[PDB]
Protein backbone atom coordinates (compact mmCIF):
# COMPACT_ATOMS: atom_id res chain seq x y z
CA UNK A 1 0.00 0.00 0.00
CA UNK A 2 1.38 3.35 -1.38
CA UNK A 3 -0.51 6.54 -1.22
CA UNK A 4 -0.12 8.79 -4.44
CA UNK A 5 0.54 12.33 -3.04
CA UNK A 6 -0.54 15.42 -5.85
CA UNK A 7 2.52 17.27 -7.33
CA UNK A 8 0.80 19.62 -9.44
CA UNK A 9 -2.40 21.11 -10.88
CA UNK A 10 -1.52 22.81 -14.15
CA UNK A 11 -4.61 24.38 -15.02
CA UNK A 12 -5.08 23.60 -18.59
CA UNK A 13 -8.68 23.16 -20.47
CA UNK A 14 -7.16 21.27 -22.83
CA UNK A 15 -8.83 17.72 -24.16
CA UNK A 16 -6.74 14.90 -23.73
CA UNK A 17 -7.24 11.48 -25.21
CA UNK A 18 -3.66 9.99 -25.50
CA UNK A 19 -0.20 9.49 -24.21
CA UNK A 20 2.55 7.06 -24.37
CA UNK A 21 6.51 6.70 -23.11
CA UNK A 22 9.43 7.93 -24.13
CA UNK A 23 12.92 6.00 -23.25
CA UNK A 24 8.03 -0.45 -16.88
CA UNK A 25 5.35 0.90 -18.36
CA UNK A 26 1.68 -0.51 -16.34
CA UNK A 27 -1.29 1.42 -18.23
CA UNK A 28 -4.08 1.13 -16.13
CA UNK B 1 -17.62 0.13 48.24
CA UNK B 2 -14.03 -0.20 47.97
CA UNK B 3 -12.36 2.13 50.63
CA UNK B 4 -9.24 2.78 48.94
CA UNK B 5 -10.38 3.48 45.90
CA UNK B 6 -10.76 6.90 45.21
CA UNK B 7 -14.55 6.55 43.61
CA UNK B 8 -15.35 4.83 46.46
CA UNK B 9 -17.06 2.01 43.99
CA UNK B 10 -17.11 -1.26 44.22
CA UNK B 11 -14.73 -3.52 42.92
CA UNK B 12 -17.99 -4.62 40.09
CA UNK B 13 -19.01 -1.32 39.87
CA UNK B 14 -14.87 -0.16 38.59
CA UNK B 15 -15.59 -2.99 36.35
CA UNK B 16 -18.60 -1.74 35.18
CA UNK B 17 -17.44 2.19 34.56
CA UNK B 18 -14.37 0.57 32.35
CA UNK B 19 -16.12 -1.34 30.19
CA UNK B 20 -18.43 0.95 29.34
CA UNK B 21 -16.40 3.43 27.33
CA UNK B 22 -18.13 6.48 26.83
CA UNK B 23 -17.41 10.56 26.44
CA UNK B 24 -19.26 13.55 27.68
CA UNK B 25 -19.63 16.12 24.71
CA UNK B 26 -20.09 18.67 27.20
CA UNK B 27 -16.07 19.38 28.36
CA UNK B 28 -15.99 22.19 30.79
CA UNK B 29 -12.16 21.28 29.41
CA UNK B 30 -11.09 22.17 26.39
CA UNK B 31 -9.45 14.93 19.15
CA UNK B 32 -10.02 13.04 21.57
CA UNK B 33 -13.40 11.84 19.94
CA UNK B 34 -16.76 13.26 18.00
CA UNK B 35 -17.45 14.83 21.68
CA UNK B 36 -16.45 18.47 19.48
CA UNK B 37 -20.63 18.24 18.40
CA UNK B 38 -20.92 20.59 21.15
CA UNK B 39 -19.82 23.05 18.59
CA UNK B 40 -22.44 23.32 15.65
CA UNK B 41 -25.86 24.28 18.66
CA UNK B 42 -25.84 21.17 20.07
CA UNK B 43 -24.85 20.68 24.25
CA UNK B 44 -25.24 17.49 26.59
CA UNK B 45 -26.32 18.74 29.74
CA UNK B 46 -24.76 16.80 32.87
CA UNK B 47 -26.77 14.73 34.47
CA UNK B 48 -28.19 15.73 38.04
CA UNK B 49 -26.98 12.79 40.24
CA UNK B 50 -23.12 12.43 39.49
CA UNK B 51 -21.54 8.93 39.38
CA UNK B 52 -20.40 9.79 43.14
CA UNK B 53 -23.93 10.09 43.86
CA UNK B 54 -25.19 7.22 42.08
CA UNK B 55 -22.45 4.59 43.72
CA UNK B 56 -23.51 6.47 47.14
CA UNK B 57 -27.55 5.79 46.55
CA UNK B 58 -26.10 2.29 45.97
CA UNK B 59 -23.91 1.34 49.17
CA UNK B 60 -26.96 2.37 50.70
CA UNK B 61 -29.55 0.04 49.73
CA UNK B 62 -26.50 -2.55 50.03
CA UNK B 63 -25.86 -1.73 53.48
CA UNK B 64 -29.29 -1.85 54.35
CA UNK B 65 -30.33 -5.26 52.73
CA UNK B 66 -27.36 -6.32 54.11
CA UNK B 67 -28.03 -5.33 57.75
CA UNK B 68 -31.42 -5.19 57.99
CA UNK B 69 -33.01 -7.73 54.99
CA UNK B 70 -35.96 -6.37 53.83
CA UNK B 71 -37.27 -4.28 56.77
CA UNK B 72 -35.77 -0.92 55.47
CA UNK B 73 -38.06 -0.38 52.47
CA UNK B 74 -41.22 -0.91 54.48
CA UNK B 75 -40.19 1.35 57.74
CA UNK B 76 -37.03 1.73 60.06
CA UNK B 77 -34.47 -0.58 59.11
CA UNK B 78 -34.44 -2.80 62.37
CA UNK B 79 -31.19 -4.86 62.22
CA UNK B 80 -30.99 -8.45 62.13
CA UNK B 81 -28.10 -11.31 61.78
CA UNK B 82 -27.35 -11.80 58.35
CA UNK B 83 -27.39 -16.06 58.54
CA UNK B 84 -30.98 -15.59 60.26
CA UNK B 85 -32.30 -13.29 57.56
CA UNK B 86 -31.27 -15.93 54.60
CA UNK B 87 -33.05 -18.49 56.96
CA UNK C 1 -6.11 44.81 -22.22
CA UNK C 2 -7.05 42.08 -19.76
CA UNK C 3 -8.16 38.60 -20.47
CA UNK C 4 -10.58 36.55 -18.48
CA UNK C 5 -12.48 33.55 -19.98
CA UNK C 6 -10.16 30.56 -20.23
CA UNK C 7 -8.05 28.55 -17.42
CA UNK C 8 -8.24 30.20 -14.17
CA UNK C 9 -6.96 33.74 -14.15
CA UNK C 10 -3.18 34.45 -13.42
CA UNK C 11 -3.27 38.18 -12.29
CA UNK C 12 -4.53 39.39 -8.83
CA UNK C 13 -4.73 41.44 -5.59
CA UNK C 14 -5.79 39.88 -2.48
CA UNK C 15 -4.57 41.32 0.55
CA UNK C 16 -2.29 39.90 2.98
CA UNK C 17 -0.75 39.63 6.49
CA UNK C 18 -3.53 41.65 8.66
CA UNK C 19 -1.41 40.36 11.87
CA UNK C 20 1.06 38.06 14.07
CA UNK C 21 -1.65 35.04 13.17
CA UNK C 22 -3.19 35.97 17.01
CA UNK C 23 -2.70 32.71 18.59
CA UNK C 24 -4.99 32.47 21.56
CA UNK C 25 -7.73 35.11 22.49
CA UNK C 26 -10.68 33.83 19.87
CA UNK C 27 -9.84 36.73 17.65
CA UNK C 28 -7.84 35.20 14.89
CA UNK C 29 -11.37 35.03 13.21
CA UNK C 30 -10.13 33.60 10.00
CA UNK C 31 -7.35 31.80 7.72
CA UNK C 32 -6.98 31.82 4.05
CA UNK C 33 -10.14 29.45 3.62
CA UNK C 34 -13.06 31.53 5.92
CA UNK C 35 -13.44 30.33 9.48
CA UNK C 36 -14.83 31.48 12.41
CA UNK C 37 -13.47 30.48 16.00
CA UNK C 38 -10.84 30.55 18.10
CA UNK C 39 -7.91 30.03 15.92
CA UNK C 40 -3.95 29.49 18.12
CA UNK C 41 -1.39 27.16 17.03
CA UNK C 42 -1.51 23.15 17.19
CA UNK C 43 0.79 19.95 17.42
CA UNK C 44 -0.49 18.45 14.19
CA UNK C 45 1.54 17.00 11.00
CA UNK C 46 0.37 17.69 8.01
CA UNK C 47 1.77 16.08 5.28
CA UNK C 48 3.79 18.65 4.06
CA UNK C 49 1.21 19.70 0.85
CA UNK C 50 -1.78 18.86 3.21
CA UNK C 51 -2.88 22.40 4.39
CA UNK C 52 -6.18 22.05 6.59
CA UNK C 53 -7.67 18.95 8.13
CA UNK C 54 -10.83 18.03 8.65
CA UNK C 55 -12.26 16.40 11.95
CA UNK C 56 -14.17 13.07 11.51
CA UNK C 57 -17.12 15.00 10.14
CA UNK C 58 -15.94 17.74 7.56
CA UNK C 59 -15.54 20.43 10.16
CA UNK C 60 -11.46 22.18 9.36
CA UNK C 61 -10.39 21.82 13.25
CA UNK C 62 -6.73 22.79 11.23
CA UNK C 63 -5.06 24.70 9.13
CA UNK C 64 -1.68 25.77 8.36
CA UNK C 65 -0.28 29.26 7.72
CA UNK C 66 0.28 30.16 4.24
CA UNK C 67 3.07 32.61 4.73
CA UNK C 68 4.61 30.92 7.53
CA UNK C 69 4.44 27.28 8.81
CA UNK C 70 2.41 27.30 11.23
CA UNK C 71 0.17 24.25 11.59
CA UNK C 72 -2.64 26.09 13.43
CA UNK C 73 -5.46 24.10 14.68
CA UNK C 74 -9.16 26.08 15.00
CA UNK C 75 -11.28 25.64 17.77
CA UNK C 76 -15.00 27.29 17.86
CA UNK C 77 -15.17 30.39 19.27
CA UNK C 78 -18.00 29.61 22.37
CA UNK C 79 -21.13 29.24 23.42
CA UNK C 80 -24.23 27.48 26.03
CA UNK C 81 -26.93 27.64 27.96
CA UNK C 82 -27.10 30.53 30.00
CA UNK C 83 -30.13 29.11 32.57
CA UNK C 84 -30.92 31.16 35.31
CA UNK C 85 -31.60 30.25 38.78
CA UNK C 86 -34.22 31.67 40.86
CA UNK C 87 -35.99 31.36 44.04
CA UNK C 88 -38.71 32.72 42.26
CA UNK C 89 -39.94 36.30 42.39
CA UNK C 90 -42.18 35.63 45.57
CA UNK C 91 -39.23 35.28 47.58
CA UNK C 92 -36.48 37.60 46.00
CA UNK C 93 -35.69 38.89 42.69
CA UNK C 94 -32.04 37.99 43.02
CA UNK C 95 -30.90 35.35 40.26
CA UNK C 96 -27.72 32.93 40.21
CA UNK C 97 -27.03 32.64 36.49
CA UNK D 1 -24.04 4.60 20.22
CA UNK D 2 -27.78 5.40 19.20
CA UNK D 3 -27.03 8.61 20.59
CA UNK D 4 -24.03 9.07 19.46
CA UNK D 5 -25.33 7.84 16.18
CA UNK D 6 -28.42 10.48 15.69
CA UNK D 7 -26.42 13.26 17.24
CA UNK D 8 -23.77 12.78 14.62
CA UNK D 9 -26.37 12.08 11.86
CA UNK D 10 -27.60 15.98 13.16
CA UNK D 11 -24.46 17.28 12.56
CA UNK D 12 -23.45 16.25 9.50
CA UNK D 13 -26.42 16.98 7.49
CA UNK D 14 -25.81 20.67 8.14
CA UNK D 15 -23.72 20.26 4.65
CA UNK D 16 -26.23 19.11 2.66
CA UNK D 17 -27.55 21.25 0.16
CA UNK D 18 -31.08 19.89 0.10
CA UNK D 19 -30.98 21.76 -3.70
CA UNK D 20 -28.90 24.72 -2.94
CA UNK D 21 -26.15 25.88 -4.52
CA UNK D 22 -24.08 25.15 -1.53
CA UNK D 23 -24.51 24.57 2.14
CA UNK D 24 -22.43 27.50 3.72
CA UNK D 25 -24.58 30.02 4.12
CA UNK D 26 -22.00 32.73 4.40
CA UNK D 27 -20.93 31.81 0.94
CA UNK D 28 -24.44 32.18 -0.40
CA UNK D 29 -24.80 35.83 1.58
CA UNK D 30 -21.38 36.75 0.40
CA UNK D 31 -22.14 35.67 -2.98
CA UNK D 32 -25.35 35.98 -4.57
CA UNK D 33 -27.62 39.39 -3.96
CA UNK D 34 -30.73 39.49 -1.10
CA UNK D 35 -33.56 38.06 -3.51
CA UNK D 36 -31.49 35.33 -5.17
CA UNK D 37 -30.33 34.28 -1.94
CA UNK D 38 -34.00 34.42 -0.50
CA UNK D 39 -34.37 31.45 -2.48
CA UNK D 40 -31.80 29.19 -1.75
CA UNK D 41 -31.52 29.90 1.83
CA UNK D 42 -35.15 29.05 2.33
CA UNK D 43 -34.68 25.87 0.78
CA UNK D 44 -31.34 25.21 3.48
CA UNK D 45 -34.33 26.10 5.87
CA UNK D 46 -36.78 23.65 5.10
CA UNK D 47 -34.40 21.38 5.14
CA UNK D 48 -32.17 22.06 8.30
CA UNK D 49 -35.56 22.50 9.97
CA UNK E 1 16.05 2.77 -33.96
CA UNK E 2 12.99 0.93 -33.04
CA UNK E 3 13.63 -0.73 -29.90
CA UNK E 4 10.73 -2.11 -28.87
CA UNK E 5 9.86 -4.72 -26.61
CA UNK E 6 6.87 -7.11 -25.09
CA UNK E 7 3.24 -7.01 -23.54
CA UNK E 8 1.41 -8.67 -20.22
CA UNK E 9 -1.72 -8.09 -18.50
CA UNK E 10 -1.01 -7.87 -14.85
CA UNK E 11 -3.53 -7.98 -11.99
CA UNK E 12 -3.26 -4.29 -10.32
CA UNK E 13 -3.57 -5.29 -6.58
CA UNK E 14 -4.60 -3.02 -3.83
CA UNK E 15 -2.80 -0.26 -5.04
CA UNK E 16 -3.07 3.11 -7.18
CA UNK E 17 -5.07 5.45 -4.73
CA UNK E 18 -3.87 9.35 -4.40
CA UNK E 19 -4.85 11.59 -1.83
CA UNK E 20 -7.75 12.82 -3.20
CA UNK E 21 -8.04 16.32 -1.35
CA UNK E 22 -5.71 18.86 -0.06
CA UNK E 23 -7.48 18.00 2.87
CA UNK E 24 -5.93 16.96 6.49
CA UNK E 25 -7.37 14.27 8.41
CA UNK E 26 -6.45 12.20 11.24
CA UNK E 27 -7.96 9.05 12.78
CA UNK E 28 -10.83 8.99 10.41
CA UNK E 29 -12.29 6.99 7.56
CA UNK E 30 -13.33 9.03 5.13
CA UNK E 31 -15.59 7.55 2.15
CA UNK E 32 -14.91 9.04 -0.62
CA UNK E 33 -16.11 9.03 -4.22
CA UNK E 34 -13.42 9.81 -6.63
CA UNK E 35 -12.14 8.10 -9.62
CA UNK E 36 -9.25 5.39 -9.04
CA UNK E 37 -8.04 1.99 -9.98
CA UNK E 38 -10.09 -0.56 -8.85
CA UNK E 39 -8.73 -3.10 -7.06
CA UNK E 40 -7.68 -6.04 -8.47
CA UNK E 41 -8.28 -5.02 -11.90
CA UNK E 42 -6.09 -5.54 -14.78
CA UNK E 43 -2.63 -3.58 -15.56
CA UNK E 44 -0.93 -4.00 -19.26
CA UNK E 45 2.55 -4.34 -18.45
CA UNK E 46 4.42 -3.04 -21.67
CA UNK E 47 7.72 -3.84 -22.15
Amino acid sequence: FSALEPLVDLPIGINITRFQTLLDYYVG
Amino acid sequence: PDPSKPSKRSPIEDLLFNKVTLADAGFIKQRDLICAQKFNGLTVLPPLLTDEMIAQYTSALLAGTITSGWTFGAGPALQIPFPMQMA
Amino acid sequence: SFELLHAPATVCGPKKSTNLVKNKCVNFNFNGLTGTGVLTKSNKKFLPFQQFGRDIVDTTDAVRDPQTLEILDITPCSFGGVSVITPGTNTSNQVAV
Amino acid sequence: NHNAQALNTLVKQLSSKFGAISSVLNDILSRLDPPEAEVQIDRLITGRL
Amino acid sequence: NLITTTQSYTNSFTRGVYYPDKVFRSSVLHLTQDLFLPFFSNVTWFH
